């Protein structure tokens, strides 16, 4: 039987993403429809916003 | 009028207009984004980064604070209601302007 995709729970997740002055680690998304408020996401190689799939290698 | 009252009403002020934003990310998602030009924290959680990164954010981007006492309380007057509970609050708007709303500005 085909078992479901289950969702891996992050607690606090935003929490990851600054570092307290203040400190954005990870990069923003360059997107008109994102903007700053959108994190982009760190991969071994490279950077992907989820929101609108932007993907920039390494 | 009471600065309990005034937030109280201008929260409820902003559920009514859709202009609340409600959790730490959608918080810090407002707050980055250059809007909301609210927010209200509540002393009662106990997490010391979530306090940490809220005051450090809303300083950085110079905006009003306001430390409430218990996170249930908030989330019952955010509109969370059986109450979840909420520790973060930001105002992306108010919906009219009224006598909380002048009462918080005061006391800003
Ligand atoms: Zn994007």
């Amino acid at each position: 039987k085909k078992n479901k995709h289950k969702r891996k729970k992050v607690k606090l997740a935003v929490l990851k993403y600054y570092k307290v002055k203040i400190s954005r680690l990870r990069r923003e998304c360059p997107s008109d429809e994102c903007g700053a408020g959108v994190f982009m996401a760190s991969h071994f190689d490279r950077h992907y916003c989820g929101k609108c799939c932007l993907t920039y290698c390494f | 009028m009471d600065v309990n009252t005034a937030l109280q009403e201008v929260l409820k002020t902003a559920l009514i207009h859709d202009g609340l934003a409600r959790g730490i990310r959608e918080a810090a998602k407002a707050l980055d984004k250059r809007q909301a030009h609210l927010c209200v924290l509540a002393s009662n959680c106990d997490e010391p980064m979530y306090v940490k990164l809220v005051e450090a954010l809303c300083a950085e981007h110079q905006i009003n604070l306001i430390k409430v006492d218990d996170n249930k309380k908030l989330g019952e007057w955010v509109g969370l209601c059986k109450v979840v509970g909420c520790s973060c609050v930001v105002v992306k708007d108010y919906g009219k302007e009224s006598q909380a709303k002048d009462v918080i500005e005061e006391y800003f």
